[PDB]
RNA sequence: GUCUCCGUAGUGUAGCGGUUAUCACGUUCGCCUAACACGCGAAAGGUCCUCGGUUCGAAACCGGGCGGAAACACCA
RNA sequence: GGUGACCACGGGUGACGGGGAAUCAGGGUUCGAUUCCGGAGAGGGAGCCUGAGAAACGGCUACCACAUCCAAGGAAGGCAGCA
RNA sequence: AAUGAGUCCACUUUAAAUCCUUUAACGAGGAUCCAUUGGAGGGCAAGUCUGGUGCCAGCAGCCGCGGUAAUUCCAGCUCCAA
């Protein structure tokens, strides 16, 4: 029959119990500090960290010198140090259990442009990314949750077509200019 | 291309109304001799042999056993010049509501009176139905018509001058009183049961030399029914006006589903846009359209077609509902309307709260007169006085009413075919008039 | 079913064909031929997915019908002809020859060969029977049968069939210490030397093989193709010399290659 | 039936109909989260009350 | 036109279909997708051929403008190009016509011809009446 | 009385004045009343509640978002 | 579309071409209790489904239409 | 003679079997009509021609239940294929 | 100042279209270009606010609320969760 794939998975898990002040306040603090839209995209990074920690714990339960443990451990540590949440000298499976979701949230493009100073606030950073003003290397990215690797960290810059790098000012600027020249000769 | 015209046959009970049109359809080639002989042999058992030509139009077994027409029915044929379809009327006191539907979905009419002694006098009288039929034809908007007198072969002498002359002058002065012009309308003698004077001038009677019709479009002369109906006025087609389509009926055809059937008033309907039914307020994409079991690419005005619709049941939309294009202005339920009326006859005075049944196109809904605004002169719409308290026959007035049951009406100033209406009670047309202002819900 | 199947679903195709999931619903379904469809490489995917000479089945059909594809020295116009193991694919208009050999990961690799080496071909004898008038026969791992062989040739040995004649020029006995190649199962594509053969009557014999690096494995007897006299192969081996190396020493090779190329 | 269905919708019938006051639109999404984070995480109040709830009816 | 450039890659030649095929990308920093005709003549100038044998298709533009990538095809001769190249691309260049009836009508005619056996005149007049 | 299998049940009408939207011979949709075939609250022996009447939702009728099909 | 029957306070129905009423009730009000329970007495409750015709006058005599309850047909 | 408390035999299944899916400490508990493999069926049964392969039903024959046309003498059916 | 959601030329895609990505030109100050669904006694985050009703209407998965000063019904306002 059809040649589709329908291979998909959820990226988040809802908390077991709702309406608890400690979890609600912690999640709201994270949302406010990182400029997130809702609770789904913090449950998503919590789920990602949960999966990573589950894999690390299972690998730790494997015996030392086991080649599967060694291979997958170096793979996971390499990915973690590529995304930059782990220091290059902390190449141990034990330190993976010590990670927190704030480390992953700090690596978002929305947070990275704010840290680099391309935006005046985290919400300004999110809207600036969404309106196609930020580019990585040469590709323009409009995804706030774009996780930035160490090699792509240096290459974050304003887009050329945006009215912050190259020319071509915005439609409101052009309309104001033409109204001004139509009012004054 | 070729122009399509709707024709409706009106007459009296047992007046040959179906018999002579069975002759007509057989001679023009709608049925064959084998079918007509099968009808003859089926009539042979229970003895109704005089209506073997009538059973072509009398499709119903109940109609066949009762010897009368209960509800209207449709047939098709091609003439020598253009394409026409024909509707029969019951011509009965009980089935006035059935026949007015057919007369409303019409472009022209043919009126039949029996020339024999003892039937013509009852046919044209206070109790006679010829007056009512000729009234309702003009009321619903039959602009031009013809008259063919049937069954002069039973007269004494058969096929005679003076009987024909007296009856045509009587009906001529009646139609002059009602508005129709005897010069414009053609007068034909036809012998139905014998089958004379439809295609060729029958040599049994030589005293009739043919009729002459003079009209604002042109002149014509006729010797037979085909010669009469091949020179009828082609009615105008308000294609530019948005789509309106009252529904004559709704069928459930096995294999395709629900098929509404009605005559298209305005606009063009083709498969490929969504339509909306006004009284029930349901929206539906049309799937296909079809006239007389023949597929069409368009439905021009004046076309009595059945169109297939999707994902609806037969109970959602019923008889009398009007459909229209949703992309254009969609027809929709009207709370009330203002009507100017000419009261014809009523034994008592007409007061507020009077609730007769208003018959508009296919809908037949009882409406209660909410109030009376003013009385109107017979002609020129002249003001007489304001705030009437009672009404009598032979009077025109402005009246506001609300139908008891949900109904969609259209003002005559906007939709001419849907502006016309009649009022029925006690088996006479009590009031006739048109609609001026309509509110929308 | 009421008869033989003549369709092959894309996801039910053999894994070594390296077909994807989104191109379509069906697989080539190779026609009947010298090799089973499980371990054959049809010409459509050989010329469309391996060499990219054609982009579609219609294009590879045009290529085949112009009579340029030569298999085992013979022109084959079948779009889904089952090539199989170590059959020489010859294209004379562009002047290259391919030997169809499994790689280290058990997949048919694009192996290019010289014409003078392509002139011959190794076969594994599958049965030896004497027929009428007392004539010995020999049926190889292909569907190819030949008459009047050397009486020293026994079952599951290797013979040197030169193309354009179909005759035998030399042969390798199945003996301990000879270079082999695994033609099925997990150890598919591994080049090694016959070290031991344990035989189980009424069942499958198991042969134990050690490669050059010293990695010793084992496989059933039906999965072994002798390819060399002792240790020199009689054919040209692909890249990696059929030495299965683990992911641990594959990853650092990839890293070294990336470092060299960057 | 004992005949007590005549009182259906009684209180909803007798309730006086007061219209909703027209008010400014509320921010939605990230702006709403920002607003409600600012209200309850960055503020200093010098007034007692033992941490009264967000809907105090003072 | 001032800033439009073609760059080729994965270039290869085959004599099996007598052509050279490659995948190319054209760089429009601030303009729309470059028209296939423009790629055709620019690539013809690139490879010293004429813009009648050039065959290009499958141009997808990367997100945010700039680069767009398609698959280029050049033949040695126009007769070979007519011989082995899809009919829809030939019709795109105007070298092939598809002036034929609908698939539905073709099936209707095929099924109507099955009711008439043998008789050539009634087998060719089957579709004449029900148009 | 259910259309299938003709069984007769009793269904609660769950709002302030939604009984007025219910008349005789209506085709109502009924769902469970909360706890899997067990009576809920102070209503004895009632395990179902009306969700829709005449193919219009009781919630819609209660909120006035759409009207009875006259 | 046709036919058959029914339609009076909210249910259960007397009713006369010259009067629509009572009853088990249903509701309200006094009637005792903090709340009841039981219990005593009055009031309202009708275009007689609607609209009309006959008549000096009709709910009922008749003509329609409406709603419900029964059947018969209705295939562009 | 053969099979049975190591559950035969009989009955039920809202049972096509499996690869698999949901849930997720570990152990498990439910779901798998459903695109891959295997099986079965073409309204219910039954019997056959042809052919390498069918007890085929977009093949035939007969009965049963439905059901199409008819000039009433006959003739033609099988959407659990796509719509 | 910046942008889309929409109008919409062209390119592209494609068997031919469509959609996406490009790209002209319009396109935001109640930016009225309007975010909803369920709740505010407890479980369980959120009001001992105000007006009606008065063991009635109703709410209430469970405890329970309502018999004239209802934190629980019908509403307004304000808050809560997604
Ligand atoms: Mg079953
Ligand atoms: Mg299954
Ligand atoms: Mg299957
Ligand atoms: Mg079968
Ligand atoms: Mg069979
Ligand atoms: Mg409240």
């Amino acid at each position: 029959p059809v040649a589709r794939s329908w291979v998909c998975r959820k990226t988040y898990v809802t908390p077991r119990r709702p309406f608890e002040k400690s979890r609600l306040d912690q999640e709201l603090k994270l949302i406010g500090e990182y400029g997130l839209r809702n609770k789904r995209e913090v449950w998503r990074v919590k789920f990602t960290l949960a999966k990573i920690r589950k894999a690390a714990r299972e690998l730790l339960t494997l015996d030392e010198k086991d080649p599967r443990r060694l291979f997958e451990g170096n793979a996971l540590l390499r990915r973690l140090v590529r995304i930059g949440v782990l220091d290059e000298g902390k190449m141990k499976l034990d330190y993976i259990l010590g990670l927190k979701i704030e480390d992953f949230l700090e690596r978002r493009l929305q947070t990275q442009v704010f840290k680099l100073g391309l935006a005046k606030s985290i919400h300004h950073a999110r809207v600036l990314i969404r309106q196609r003003h930020i580019r990585v290397r040469k590709q323009v990215v409009n995804i706030p949750s774009f996780i930035v690797r160490l090699d792509s960290q240096k290459h974050i810059d304003f887009s050329l077509r945006s009215p912050y790098g190259g020319g071509r000012p915005g439609r409101v600027k052009r309309k104001n200019a033409k109204k001004g020249q139509g009012g004054a000769g | 291309e070729k122009t399509h015209i709707n024709i409706v046959v009106i007459g009296h009970v047992d007046s040959g109304k179906s018999t002579t049109t069975g002759h007509l359809i057989y001679k023009c080639g709608g049925i064959d001799k084998r079918t007509i002989e099968k009808f003859e042999k089926e009539a042979a058992e229970m003895g109704k042999g005089s209506f073997k030509y009538a059973w072509v139009l009398d499709k119903l077994k109940a109609e066949r056993e009762r010897g009368i027409t209960i509800d209207i029915s449709l047939w098709k044929f091609e003439t020598s010049k253009y394409y026409v379809t024909i509707i029969d009327a019951p011509g009965h006191r009980d089935f006035i509501k059935n026949m007015i539907t057919g007369t409303s979905q019409a472009d022209c009419a043919v009126l039949i009176v029996a020339a024999g002694v003892g039937e013509f006098e009852a046919g044209i009288s206070k109790n006679g139905q010829t007056r009512e039929h000729a009234l309702l034809a003009y009321t619903l908007g039959v602009k031009q018509l013809i008259v063919g007198v049937n069954k002069m072969d039973s007269t004494e002498p058969p096929y005679s001058q003076k009987r024909y002359e007296e009856i045509v002058k009587e009906v001529s002065t009646y139609i002059k009183k009602i508005g129709y012009n005897p010069d414009t309308v053609a007068f034909v003698p036809i012998s139905g049961w014998n089958g004379d004077n439809m295609l060729e001038p029958s040599a049994n009677m030589p005293w009739f030399k043919g009729w002459k019709v003079t009209r604002k479009d042109g002149n014509a002369s006729g010797t037979t029914l085909l010669e009469a109906l091949d020179c009828i006025l082609p009615p105008t087609r308000p294609t530019d006006k948005p789509l309106r389509l009252p529904l004559q009926d709704v069928y459930k055809i096995g294999g395709i589903g629900t098929v509404p059937v009605g005559r298209v008033e305005t606009g063009v309907l083709k498969p490929g846009m969504v339509v909306t039914f006004a009284p029930v307020n349901v929206t539906t994409e049309v799937k296909s359209v079809e006239m007389h079991h023949e597929a069409l690419s368009e439905a021009l005005p004046g076309d009595n077609v059945g169109f297939n619709v999707k994902n609806v049941s037969v109970k959602d939309v019923r008889r009398g509902n009007v459909a229209g294009d949703s992309k254009n202005d969609p027809p929709m339920e009207a709370a009330g309307f203002t009507a100017q009326v000419i009261i014809l006859n009523h034994p008592g005075q007409i007061s507020a709260g009077y609730a007769p049944v208003l018959d508009c196109h296919t809908a037949h809904i009882a409406c209660k007169f909410a109030e009376l605004k003013e009385k109107i002169d017979r002609r020129s719409g002249k003001k007489l006085e304001d705030g009437p308290k009672f009404l009598k026959s032979g009077d025109a007035a402005i009246v506001d009413m609300v139908p008891g049951k949900p109904m969609c009406v259209e003002s005559f100033s906007d939709y001419p075919p849907l502006g016309r209406f009649a009022v029925r009670d006690m088996r006479q047309t009590v009031a006739v008039g048109v609609i001026k202002a309509v509110d929308k819900k | 079913a009421r008869g033989p199947k003549k369709h092959l679903k894309r996801v039910a195709a053999p894994k070594h064909w390296m077909l994807d999931k989104l191109t379509g619903v069906f697989a080539p379904r190779p026609s009947t031929g010298p090799h089973k469809l499980r371990e054959c490489l049809p010409l459509i995917i050989f010329l469309r997915n391996r060499l990219k000479y054609a982009l579609t089945g219609d294009e590879v059909k045009k290529i085949c019908m112009q009579r340029f594809i030569k298999i085992d020295g013979k022109v084959r116009t079948d779009i889904t002809y089952p090539a199989g193991f170590m059959d020489v694919i010859s294209i004379d208009k562009t002047g290259e020859n391919f030997r169809l050999i499994y790689d280290t990961k058990g997949r048919f690799a694009v192996h290019r060969i010289t014409p003078e080496e392509a002139k011959y071909k190794l076969c594994k004898v599958r049965k030896i029977f004497v027929g009428t008038k007392g004539i010995p026969h020999l049926v190889t791992h292909d569907a190819r049968t030949i008459r009047y062989p050397d009486p020293l040739i026994k079952v599951n040995d290797t013979i040197q069939i030169d193309l354009e004649t179909g005759k035998i020029t030399d042969f390798i006995k199945f003996d301990t210490g000879n270079l082999c190649m695994v033609t099925g199962g997990a150890n598919l594509g591994r080049i090694g030397v016959i070290t031991n053969r344990e035989r189980h009557p009424g069942s499958f014999d198991v042969v134990h093989v050690k490669d050059a690096n010293g990695n010793s494995f084992a496989t059933r007897l039906s999965n072994i193709f002798v390819i060399g006299k002792g240790n020199k192969p009689w054919i040209s081996l692909p890249r990696g010399k059929g030495i299965r190396l683990t992911i641990a020493e594959e990853r650092d090779k990839r890293l070294a290659a990336k470092q060299s190329s960057g | 039936v004992h005949g007590s269905l005549a009182r259906a919708g009684k209180v909803r019938g007798q309730t006086p109909k007061v219209a909703k006051q027209e008010k400014k639109k509320k921010k939605t999404g990230r702006a709403k989260r920002r607003m409600q984070y600012n209200r309850r995480f960055v503020n200093v109040v010098p007034t007692f009350g033992k941490k009264k709830g967000p809907n105090a009816n003072s | 036109n001032d800033t439009v450039t073609i760059r080729t890659r994965k270039f290869m030649t085959n004599r099996l279909l007598q052509r050279k095929q490659m995948v190319i990308d054209v760089l429009h920093p601030g303009k729309a997708t470059v028209p296939k005709t423009e790629i055709r003549e620019k690539l013809a100038k690139m490879y010293k051929t004429t813009p009648d044998v050039i065959f290009v298709f499958g141009f997808r533009t990367h997100f945010g403008g700039g680069k767009t990538t398609g698959f280029g095809m050049i033949y040695d001769s126009l007769d070979y190009a007519k011989k082995n190249e899809p009919k829809h691309r030939l019709a795109r260049h105007g070298l092939y016509e598809k002036k034929k009836t609908s698939r539905k009508q073709r099936k209707e005619r095929k099924n109507r011809m099955k009711k008439v056996r043998g008789t050539a005149k009634a087998n060719v007049g089957a579709g004449k009446k029900p148009k | 009385q259910l259309i299938k299998n003709g069984k007769k049940i009793t269904a609660f009408v769950p709002n302030d004045g939604c009984l007025n939207f219910i008349e005789e011979n209506d085709e109502v949709l009924v769902a469970g009343f909360g706890r899997k075939g067990h009576a809920v609250g102070d209503i004895p022996g009632v395990r179902f509640k009306v969700v829709k009447v005449a193919n219009v939702s009781l919630l819609a009728l209660y909120k006035g978002k759409k009207e009875r099909p006259r």
